[PDB]
Formats: C-alpha cells, structure tokens, sequence
DNA sequence: TATAATGGGAGCTGTCACGGATGC
DNA sequence: GCATCCGTGAGTCCAGGG
C-alpha cells in the first residue's frame, strides 16, 4: 500500500553500522587478519607484550601470536552447549644468556571466545553480550577542595588497575602533601628523589608567591637523590629493610614501571593537552642512566599553583564532562582480563623456571583459559543476551553501564553521575534509562554516535561557512564541540543557505539567538538526540519525557507475533533496524531467484554463480520466543542488491514489525478498563492478531551411582499403558505429542537407596504378595501449568564424537512449542508510554461500533491522558484514522512529522470515503446519529445550522465519530475518539507467572519453603507483611504463617494431617529456625536459655542435645 | 571476665553447616567446615610442635 | 634422605552518618 | 575538652538466575 511521508528535514548522513560499537572494538582487540609482523602494540598483542619477557639465568621471550580456526560452527555450539571460541597458539623461545642455547616453539594457550557476525557471542551454548562501561578518563583533574573554599585537589588518574590514584593538596599549614596508597607525605621529598634543586624550584615556581615557600624544606635538599629515595621508601613501607636497590624497584613499579603504570592514550592525550606538555610514554616518571626524570609532576605543581593563586587560563575540571568520561568497550574489557590472566601464567613460567632442571614444559596454559572464561561467564557486564524480538538484541549492544568492575556501586551513586550532562546531547539518549535504582547508571549510545580510538563519544555536525552548510560532517568529542556556535537542524534553508535572520544554536549547551553570520556548525539530524529505541516514537515531540521513557523501554519487551505488522505511522527507521539487526535475509547483488521453499532460497547472481541461503526456522530465543525466517520471493523474480529475501521475526517486509495495528476506542467501558486496565475483543483471538509461539526446553540426565545405574527408558514401575501411550521404544516422547502438566517428558528409572521396610510396609507386601521392585520411577514429567507439542529431541549417550562430564551415561533434551493466545492478564503497551493488562474479552457484539456496523478491537480509557501528558498517542490514533479508510501508512519523522493540519486534510479525504460511500448505497442520517449531533452542538464541537453532513465532518475533522453501543443499540452520548493504534505485546505473560503452592520441598538449614516456580516455591512473608499482621492484631493468622506454615515441622505435619481428616489444626510449638538460632549462638560461646516464669531452664530440644 | 578467653571452641551440629550431594552426586558444603578445617590442621599442628620442642619462633 | 640452596607479594579508588578514638 | 580522624554498617517489594 501508499507510504506518504512528511517533513522538510534532508538527512545528509545515514546512521552508522549500529553494531560497529561491539565489532570494530573487538576486531582492534584480537587484530586476527593482520599477518603477525604488522600487528599494533594494541589487545592481546600489547597484553604478550607487557608480559614478556620472562627473566631470572633464563629467559622466555615472545615472537607472535596466532588465531586458528573454530573448532565448531556457531549453530552446533548453541545445540551442544559449546563456546563458540578459536585455538589460541604463541610462539615463544628460550634462551640460556650464558649458554646461548635458544628453543623455540609454538605453543598452546587454549581458546579464546570470537564475536559471531552481530556483534554477541556464544558462551557455553548461551548468547551474551559484553556490555561497555563508562568512567572517570585517566589524565590530570583539578577540583574545588570541599572543606577549604579557596583550595584546590589535583588527581592523577591512572588506567583502572594500571597504577595508584595520586593527590596533591595545599596543607592549611602551607605545606604541599602527596597522598598515595593513603600515605600523606610531602610531595618536596619526591621532587628531590627526582633529582629537583631549590634552584630549579625556585626559579620554575616562584612567580605565585607565597605558595613555592611552603615547598622549601632545607632537610629535604640537604640530601641526595640517593637518601631522599631511601627516605621515602621508609615512609612508605614502615619496617621493610630500606635496601637501595629494593628502594628503586619499589618506586619505579609505583611511578615509572610501563608494565605497572599507565595513564592510557587517552589519559596520555588528556595530561597532555591539560598541563600544555609533552610526554615520551604513558608513566609518571622515566628511569634513564641510573636516574629517575620527571615527566608530569612538576607541571601537575605548576598548574596547582597557578589555580590557586588565579594566573588565567587555569580552571576546575567538570568531572562529568563527556570530554572526561570514556567508554571501555568489549575489546578493552576483554584485554584486561587477557592481560591478568597472562600475568598468572609468567608467575607459573618463574616459578617452574626455579624448580626444574623447554616453551612448553614452562607454560601452563590454565591461569589464563580460567581468567577469559572467569570474564565471559561471571562478570556483570557479561549479560545474558536479550533476543526476546531483534531489536532487543540490538539495543543491548549499545548499551552503557557505570557499574561493573572498576566502576561505581549502586545504592551510593548520587545525583551527579546519573544527571543527563548537557554534553550528552548526540551522545547518550536523555530518556531511554531503568525507572528503577540503576535509573541514569545504564544508558543508551545515540543513534549517531560513535565512540571514537581513545574512547570517548563523538557526534556528527555539519560545516557551515558563511550561511551555507556544506556536506563536509565532522565527528567531535565535547571538548571539541565547546568551541563552536552549532545550529539546530530545523534551521531554514534554501538550497544550502541559511533562510533566516535570526538562528537558534548552542553555545557550550547554552540556547543562544544568533546571526547566520555566526553559525560554524548545524546538527546533522534530531534523530542525533536519541537512542535507537527512542527514534522509533512518532510525535516524540508531543509526549512527556516520562513516558516516552516507558515506551522506549517497552520495545525491547515486544514478542513476535505469528501476524506480525509494521506501525502505520512510522518514523522512517524501522527497516534500517531490521537490516542491522540481521532480522533479514537480503540480496547480496542482483540476480534471479531459482528455488523458494520454507526452508531455503536458492538464487542465481549476474556472476552466474548459484548462492544457497538455508532460513532458520521455529529456533529457540534466549527467552523462548521463536527466531524463524518465512521468505519473501518467488521462483523467477528479478532482485537487485539489497532486496529483501527473507523476513525474519518481527519484521513484515522488511519493515520492524513489533506488534498489531488495531482499532482503538478512546473511552470509559463499565470499570473494565479502570486504572491502566485494557478491554478487547474477541475478534483478535479468532484472526490469531497477538498470538505468539514459545519454545520451552527440559533437559533430563542418566548418571552413574553407587547403587547402579539410573535408566532412560519406557519400563517405569506402576505406570499405566496410558501414561507411557506417547513414549517411544527407548523411553523418549515422540515428536508431535501434546503434552499437558503430569505427562512424561522421559522416563528414567533409579535405583532406590537402602532402606529396611517400616512394619506397616512388610505387613501392606504380605498381605499383597508382591515384591517391591528395586528401581523407582524418577522420570521428566512437564510441570505445572506448562506443555504443548513436543518439537524435537536430542539424545546424547557415552560410548557414541560424544563425552559427557565424569558419570553421566546420557544427557536427553526435549523441545515443546506452544502457540499463545493473547488472555486476561497479559500485558499490551504503545509507543507512548500507555501500557495496560487486559482485564475482559467481549465478544464482538458487546463492542462498540461504528455506524457501518464494524466493531472497534480494544477500549482505552481516556483517564490514562492527562495527568501522563503523552499526547503522541492522540496524534498517531487520529492519523491512524485517516488511513484506515484511505488504505494508507505514514512515515511522520521525530521533531520532523505530520502537523495538525495535514492530518486534517486527510481526514477530510478520508471522510469523504467513510460517508460518501453511504450517501452512494440509499441512506441518509441516522435518528441516533442527529442526538449524538444534538449533544455535540451543546458541547461546542459542531457549529449550529450546518447540516448533519456537514457537521459529522466537523467531528471527524476533530478526529471523533458516532459510536454505537452493542449492547443497547443506543448511541454514546458524545462522539468518541477512534482510530488505528500499534500496540504490542510484551514479554510479561500471567502463563508464566501464576503460581500456588499447599505443601513442597522445604530449605535444608532453615526447613523453611523453597523459593521459585521451578522448586514450586512459597510465597514471601517478610518483615512487612508481618507488621502488617500485627497492626490487625491477627495475632493467630501471623503465629501460623510463624510456625503451622513453614518450619515448625511437627506443626506442619500435624495440621496437614487434621485438614484431611478434617479436624481443626493444631497448637504450634517451636520453629526449626529458632533452634538453628540456639545452635549457632552456641557456636559463637553464647549460652541462650529459655527460661520459665521461676527462672527454671525449658529445654526446647526435648532432651535430644543433653548428655 | 576470664570467660570472654576460649579454651574449648565449640562445633555446630553438622546438619547446620552440611555437606550434601546435590542432583548429579556432586557435593556442596558449608564455608564453616573450611574455617573449622584450618582451625583443627593449625590447633594439631600446634600441639606436635610443642611435644618436639620448637623454638619460641 | 646429603653439591648448595637463608626475609613475600598486592594493591585499586565517584557514599554517609555516627559512635568511639586519637592528637591539639 | 575540644575539637579532628577513624572504623563500621546501611540502603522498598517481587521475580529468576545465564
Ligand atoms: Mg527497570
Ligand atoms: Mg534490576
């Protein structure tokens, strides 16, 4: 059908590759298509740098390193719960200095995990994604002292674990103090131990003033470089030996060590640019010709003091400027783990090359295979990937945490760091952020970001010189953006010049009204303010942070839906999120296609050669949705580059297709639709409108034991020929049975453990002759309120290319499918931030309809507008009108979109269609419809005289319409708001979350009720609940959630028993986790008594713990 | 006052520091039984020192 | 069971109010 | 005694866990 787009704004760029943040990073990291020779000492490479070589005598030295191929491709890592990863191999050789004996080798390291092509990777069968974290930049900080209004705090910011932090401060008593290590000594001795004399000093500092005597200690310069170094290696390590050459190597690993120290490039370029120096590498300090040499010390002084005093040119640092915040992206991340886990191994190299009498024999690998590993799998920016639809997955990819290692803790992050900086603007979304207590701690990277060598973030702008904006775009840092008049991208234009006297721009963030004249640069687009998620609002620009906020976030929790449509107001990003999202196969150059099928697309290109693309079909998601790609050609057809072949989930040609458009009734309904609650109809359940496929898996195990071997198999002890009616030869359900809650999944017999038959037993086997059996049924049974239709089985058994964990003989896993209906308590949400649980489903004929007699599909309340001010949602819904009878969709830009106006004009041509077809078909007004009219022209939206065409017009002109109630026949007594809506379905489904428990497993140490669905847990009654108890004063309802209910367990048993046999319940006695509470106060050496009203010990443990 | 001095230190009752063979056989354990491990291998070997004599250091 | 071997490594960073403990 | 310089324990609810 008609796409008609509006708006006046010409993007000169597209965005860049969404996932590069993730890709490129890595790529830098590993550099595996570099030939050795050429690398970068950048990654794993700088990380063997740094390590080797080996010394002390002996050396190990490095040559190069190598990446081999993967040993398994990524679909059957997924399938056997592999990590999807590549040989890692080192060259290395040994030589003897006195000998000069050399060895050489390549060996081992083990595997290091590869990026799949979007950006994730596969850690033992799970996707992940390594999330980026943002900090403090390493470089040289001056800050307001909090307590002394006229003093300053210099900070020297190292790497994170590359080095200690470094203060210097103006003492009240004048003197000038280091703080290292948290050791505050004067900062006059260090200076000496570098080799500075009261000369130097005097003449460097001594322009401000008073401040440069404060650092003249004459006992100090009364020393050589020698007694000043032994000086401060006492003050800094009290009772270790003040041994000269130890002296040395303690200060030079704490100030001059590259392998100990580094200030980063960027902490480098930072110092630099800062203290206006230069410096020979990234430390502190240098150790040449016997002598330490200062690099950044005396200029850190010179600017303290020069602060201090008011020299210009010096100022306070703004911490969280975005010109001193950096991103550690993945290859980062991931280097550092690389480069600890390289350090374990030298420590394992000098220790074996102490004790022994080759590479290999020296190297042992494990340290650093358990360090990646220990980074990919138990890190916090390690993140279980979200694919619950695609564009999940691609935001988590561009998402940035302040957490993690090396990074803040939460519940003590004030209000600075999760403040939107006016530096944010193109950088980081200002809305998409958690409503929780990580709110502004996570963020999103902007739709045209890039986070540039260094790692700072960088926004594109367009030159301007002399009113006309050129197409040279240039991607700054903050620090750079600050020096520039920048216009906003609605500024007019005519042609490439700016049609306008007076021109809104920013100043250093500041909104400033300028001349054309003054205008060096212009924002490339609004789509640069925000995330990916956020561009995806059409009428952004109507809406209320707040719940913008929710509507951002609630795309990623969208599921894909069998019947899946694209908005119908759209902002123009939706296919650009399906292609780099990879929820698509396109054309990879032109051609014709030659086989269609469900199952793959074989192709012919102009090079003649014959391209085969297999569609993955109904695969499982990370959350169970369904990943499966339908095609989208026919036999024959002519594609260029770049069309679309397959559609995957959540896209309809190509088009991110995130939920349903449905027709949408603005109104009260009966309570129904009370507080956020939603009304719907029938009518989608039966077209399969918001029905959604998931995919469960259960995995079952066969172990050897002590007592024999536990069985897969169809012989389970005292099953009916109707419960194993769907279980195969070898015990393992067939593909294609429903299976509902109870039902085996696999049988599975153990051997039962030793036990002597109590009495009532031996008599119960007399009485019925028959022997026990020997094994009991232990079998994978599907759990409550799960089940569907069995879709395939893995069956992995030892003795088979096939080696389980030490004692598993066989691992089964089964696959079920289930197709969800949308039902009461799921939850349905829009764009706007409207979100809402479906309370009630009519059928179609309580619906209220329009006067052709078609029903609407779901009732929102009006109640939910004013007080959330998303007014988008308005908008959208009276656009959607216009095309639902003109047959179209929209394309309505962000900043950029539909006006009022133009959305009047449709809706005239599209009232032409809705009433002239009736004028057409023999029917004039409706008695109904003039007392509808009648109550419009007393509410002022009709004018009086017109005719009852024309002022059915005027309402529908106002977005409004005759609504029919389907009960009564008998109209709404005002006109109602209708019209086509996009709303989706999210991932919170009351299938998964309702859950009841009577009895259950019970903790070990507590003997309290299991917590969790899955170990049919029990409900929380916490502190509150029980405060809330007592302000009843239900003091028996409380005394048995204490006891009855949960760890008294004579108590427990007792009252179950009286419920059968319908009695009452008895008294309580005393909880288990009071006794546990005894035993472990005695443990302490704390003698706690319960006592009687004459003092006299009551022993609650009934004699069984006295002697 | 003497009695904030341990002689005998006491051990909690092992069902509430266990150790338990999970599904798979495999077993889980209590930090506790580490801290009494160390506690009782430095306590022994105290007492095999002082019966040869060591020196005070 | 005997050549001789004689003092270790790791740090690590954006909170806050409050009771008690050290310097003036 | 009078300030300063320290340690220390604290931060809503649920869910699941990869
Ligand atoms: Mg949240
Ligand atoms: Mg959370």
């Amino acid at each position: 059908m008609e796409i008609k787009r509006f708006g006046r704004i010409r993007e000169v760029i597209p965005l860049p590759p969404l996932t590069e943040i993730q890709v490129e990073s890595y790529r830098r990291a590993l550099q595996a298509d570099v030939p050795p020779e050429k690398r970068e000492n950048v990654g794993i490479q700088a990380a063997f740098r740094e390590t080797f070589p080996i010394e002390e005598g002996l050396v190990l030295d490095f040559l190069e390193y190598r990446l081999g191929e993967p040993p398994f491709p990524q679909d059957e890592c997924r399938e056997k719960d592999l990590t999807y990863q590549a040989p890692l191999y080192a060259r290395l050789q040994l030589i003897h200095k006195d000998t000069g004996l050399i060895k050489e080798d390549e060996v081992f390291l083990g595997h290091i995990p590869l990026m799949t092509e979007d950006g994730s990777f596969i850690i033992n069968g799970a996707d992940r994604v390594i999330v980026s974290q943002i900090h403090r930049s390493p470089g040289v900080y001056f800050t307001p002292d909090p307590a002394r209004p006229g003093r300053y705090i210099a900070s020297i910011i190292p790497l994170p674990k590359r080095g200690p932090w470094i203060d210097l401060e103006v003492e009240p008593n004048g003197v000038v103090s280091m703080k290292v290590n948290k050791r505050k000594f004067p900062l006059v001795l260090l200076l000496r131990v570098l080799g500075y004399d009261q000369e130097t000093l005097a003449r460097e500092l001594g322009a401000y003033g008073e401040l440069v005597q404060g650092l003249m200690d004459e006992s100090v310069f009364a020393m050589r470089p020698e007694e000043a170094l032994i000086r401060l290696f006492t003050l800094l390590r009290p009772g270790d030996p003040p041994k000269r050459d130890k002296a040395v190597a303690y200060v030079y690993g704490l100030i001059a060590d590259p392998r100990r120290y580094d200030l980063g490039e960027a902490g480098r370029y930072k110092a630099e640019e800062k203290l206006g120096i230069r410096l020979s590498g990234r430390t502190l300090a240098r150790f040449e010709d016997g002598e330490f040499k200062d690099e950044v010390f005396l200029p850190t002084l010179r600017y303290l003091f020069a602060l201090t005093a008011g020299v210009p040119g010096h100022e306070v640092d703004d911490i969280d400027h975005l010109g001193n915040r950096r991103i550690r992206t993945v290859g980062e991340l991931m280097t550092d783990q690389f480069r600890v886990g390289l350090a374990r191994l030298a420590r394992g190299v000098r220790e074996r090359m102490l004790m022994g009498s080759t590479p290999a024999k020296l190297v042992n690998s494990r340290p650093l295979e358990a360090a990646i590993r220990e980074f990919f799998s138990r890190s916090q920016l390690s993140q279980f990937k979200d694919e619950t639809n695609p564009l999940s997955s691609l935001r988590h990819k561009r998402r940035i945490s302040a957490l993690g290692p090396g990074g803040l803790t939460r519940e003590r992050a004030g209000f600075d760091v999760r403040d939107v900086h006016r530096t944010h603007y193109g950088r980081i979304c200002p809305v998409e952020t958690p409503e929780g207590a990580n709110i502004g701690l996570i963020t999103s990277l902007a739709a045209y970001a890039r986070v540039d060598e260094l790692g700072f973030i960088r926004t594109p702008y367009r030159r301007v010189v002399g009113g006309v904006v050129t197409d040279e775009v240039v991607y700054m840092t903050a620090t750079e953006e600050d020096r520039y008049t920048i216009a906003q991208a609605n500024t007019p234009l005519e042609g490439n010049r700016i049609a306008a006297e007076r021109v809104v721009a920013r100043r250093k963030g500041e909104p400033v009204i300028v001349s054309p004249e003054e205008v060096e640069f212009m924002d490339v687009s609004p789509k640069q303010v925000f995330s990916v998620n956020t561009n995806l609002i059409p009428f952004l620009e109507h809406d209320d942070a707040n719940r913008a906020l929710m509507g951002s976030n609630m795309q990623t929790q969208a599921v894909p839906l069998i019947r899946a449509q694209a908005p119908v107001v759209m902002t123009g990003l939706e296919e650009r999120v399906v292609r780099d999202s990879l929820a698509a196969l396109y054309a990879e150059e032109d051609g014709e296609v030659a086989k269609v099928d469900g199952n793959r697309i074989v192709v012919r290109y102009e090079d003649g050669r014959l391209v085969e693309y297999p569609l993955r079909r109904f695969y499982r998601s990370n959350q169970g949705t369904a990943l499966d790609q339908r095609p989208r050609v026919v036999v024959g057809q002519r594609v260029r580059k770049g069309d679309l072949l397959a559609d995957g989930p959540a896209s309809e040609n190509g088009f991110l297709a995130l939920g349903q458009n449905v027709l949408v009734a603005i109104m009260p309904f009966d309570g129904y639709n009370f507080e956020d609650a939603i009304v719907i109809s029938e009518e989608l359940l039966k077209r399969d409108f918001y029905t959604s496929i998931h995919i469960e898996r259960y995995e079952i195990e066969a172990r050897d034991t002590k007592l024999g071997p536990e069985r897969i198999t169809r012989d389970i002890p005292h099953l009916s020929e109707a419960a194993l009616r769907d279980l195969d030869e070898e015990g393992v359900v067939r593909i294609g049975a429903e299976v509902k809650p109870g039902d085996i999944l696999v049988g599975r017999t153990s051997f039962k453990g030793e036990s002597e038959p109590t009495p009532e037993e031996r008599l119960l086997r007399s009485i019925f002759g028959e022997k026990a059996r020997d094994v009991k049924d232990t079998s994978l049974r599907v759990p409550p309120g799960e089940g569907g239709i069995v879709v395939r089985t893995v069956r992995l058994r030892r003795g088979d290319g096939v080696e389980l964990k030490p004692g598993v003989r066989e691992v089964v896993r089964v696959y079920v499918a289930q197709k969800r209906k949308l039902q009461v308590g799921d939850k349905l949400a829009n764009r706007h931030g409207n979100k809402g649980v479906v309370a009630k489903i009519l059928p179609v004929e309580d619906m209220p309809h329009l006067p052709d007699g078609t029903p609407v599909d779901v009732i929102l309340n009006p109640l939910g507008v004013p007080s959330r001010m998303n007014l988008g949602q308005i908008l959208e819904t009276h656009l959607g009108l216009a095309g639902y009878f003109l047959g179209q969709r929209y394309i309505s830009p962000i900043f950029d979109g539909a006006k009022e106006p133009e959305i009047k004009e449709l809706l005239a041509q599209a009232f032409e269609v809705y009433f002239g077809k009736r004028k057409g078909e023999g029917f004039g007004v409706d008695k109904r419809e003039v007392e509808v009219l009648r109550r419009a022209e007393k509410l002022g939206l009709v004018t009086p005289g017109k005719t009852p065409e024309e002022q059915l017009k005027e309402l529908f002109l106002q977005g409004k319409v005759v609504l029919y109630d389907g009960r009564t026949g008998e109209p709404i007594e005002g006109p109602i708001v209708v019209g086509q809506m996009f709303i989706m379905k999210l991932y919170h489904m009351v299938e998964d979350k309702m859950h009841a428990r009577s009895t259950g497993p019970y903790s070990l140490i507590t003997q309290q009720p299991l917590g969790g669905k899955a170990q049919f847990g029990g409900q929380r009654f916490g502190e509150m609940e029980v405060w809330a108890l007592e302000a009843y004063g239900a003091a028996h309802t409380l005394q048995e959630m204490l006891t009855l209910k949960s760890d008294d367990i004579e108590g427990r048993n007792a009252a179950y028993e009286a419920i059968i046999k319908g009695e009452d319940v008895p008294e309580p006695s005393v909880p288990e986790s009071f006794r546990v509470l005894v035993k472990e106060l005695q443990a302490l050496a704390l003698d706690v008594q319960t006592l009687d009203e004459k003092d006299n010990p009551v022993d609650i443990f009934e004699g069984l713990a006295s002697k | 006052p003497e009695w904030m001095i341990l002689e005998a230190v006491p051990v909690l009752p092992p069902d509430l520091r266990p150790m338990v063979q999970v599904d798979g056989g495999r077993f889980a354990t209590s930090d506790l039984n580490d801290l009494y491990r160390r506690l009782i291998n430095r306590n022994n070997r105290l007492k095999k020192l002082l019966a040869q004599g060591a020196p005070e250091i």
